[PDB]
């Protein structure tokens, strides 16, 4: 559970990232 | 437009396409992630289909 | 184990690889994204 709540968050992250750069 | 993408993003359900794909790289912790990503994406498709 | 995942995604520069795919795909907003990201990756696979 530990490896798929990372990869969540990581997720979101980059998803952030991409969209506060496409912008 | 940071709201065209948003949407899209929201449509496709792509922040659990990115968490699915970062949950398999994590498994397979493969030498060439980029191959290895093409392979699982052309899985998925292939999978979408049948 | 989780320390070995962290480990892998920053050796790997995978946040950064991933960011970009997306910065692309918003670019496009392709009818079918899972093409769009195999060939994406099949292109940085080949530059």
């Amino acid at each position: 559970t530990v490896i798929l709540e990372y990869a969540h968050r990581l997720s979101q992250d980059i998803l952030c990232d991409a969209l506060q750069q496409w912008a | 437009s940071l709201r065209e993408c948003e949407l899209y993003v929201q449509k496709h359900n792509i922040q659990a396409l990115l968490k699915d794909s970062i949950v398999q790289l994590c498994t397979a912790r493969p030498e060439r992630p980029m191959a290895f990503l093409r392979e699982y994406f052309e899985k998925l498709e292939k999978e979408e289909a049948k």
